[PDB]
């Protein structure tokens, strides 16, 4: 009988990559913050205490 | 100069929810409610209920 050979085989492209996924990381930089704190105190003095 | 400024959150009552605010579409000018074991209102401008 006539039986079939080995199959062609798979061709291979030899070659380099890059993987890249989705970025969930936020964008960061620096940021300075100008501001005041503005405290006013209420103080009631009594005999011996305040 | 502020020498202080006090900021609350007040319940809206039911009967300001159904008849006010759902059937004529406003709200009342001054807030009646319990805090801190005691009923106090506020009008707003300080005028009249409106």
């Amino acid at each position: 009988r006539r039986c079939p050979t080995r199959p062609e085989g798979q061709n291979y492209t030899e070659g380099i990559a890059v993987v890249f996924k989705e970025n969930i990381a936020p964008y960061k930089f620096k940021a300075t913050m100008y501001y005041k704190d503005v405290t006013v105190s209420q103080v009631w003095f009594g005999h011996r205490y305040s | 100069q502020f020498m202080g400024i006090f900021e609350d959150r007040a319940p809206v009552p039911f009967e300001e929810v159904i008849d006010k605010i759902n059937a004529k579409g406003v709200c009342r000018s001054t807030a009646k409610y319990v805090r801190n074991n005691m009923e106090t209102t506020a009008f707003h401008r300080d005028d009249h209920e409106t």
